[PDB]
């Protein structure tokens, strides 16, 4: 979650979407443990490499 | 002594406006080339600011 931020540099900024230097806005996010994960392991999201 | 003086005033005075070229000001880098190899943009314009 730390990645989401204007001119960072990781493994999703920098293959899955980049913020903008000029960005103006908020983000958000919060706990989906109950939800969006399964006793197993889910694999329903992917990413780049 | 009058016109060695003004030519004197004017050609010492333009030296250091060239040397004042290879100071700092609080950079990691007088040159600016090597502060764009070494820095990410978001960092590297408050170096170059």
């Amino acid at each position: 979650v730390r990645q989401i931020a204007p001119g960072q540099t990781g493994k999703i900024a920098d293959y899955n979407y980049k913020l903008p230097d000029d960005f103006t806005g908020c983000v958000i996010a919060w706990n989906s443990n109950n939800l969006d994960s399964k006793v197993g392991g889910n694999y329903n999201y992917l990413y780049r490499l | 002594g009058k016109l060695q003086d003004v030519v004197n005033q004017n050609a010492q005075a333009l030296n250091t406006l060239v040397k004042q070229l290879s100071s700092n000001f609080g950079a990691i880098s007088s040159v600016l080339n090597d502060i764009l190899s070494r820095l990410d943009p978001p960092e590297a314009e408050v170096q170059i600011d």
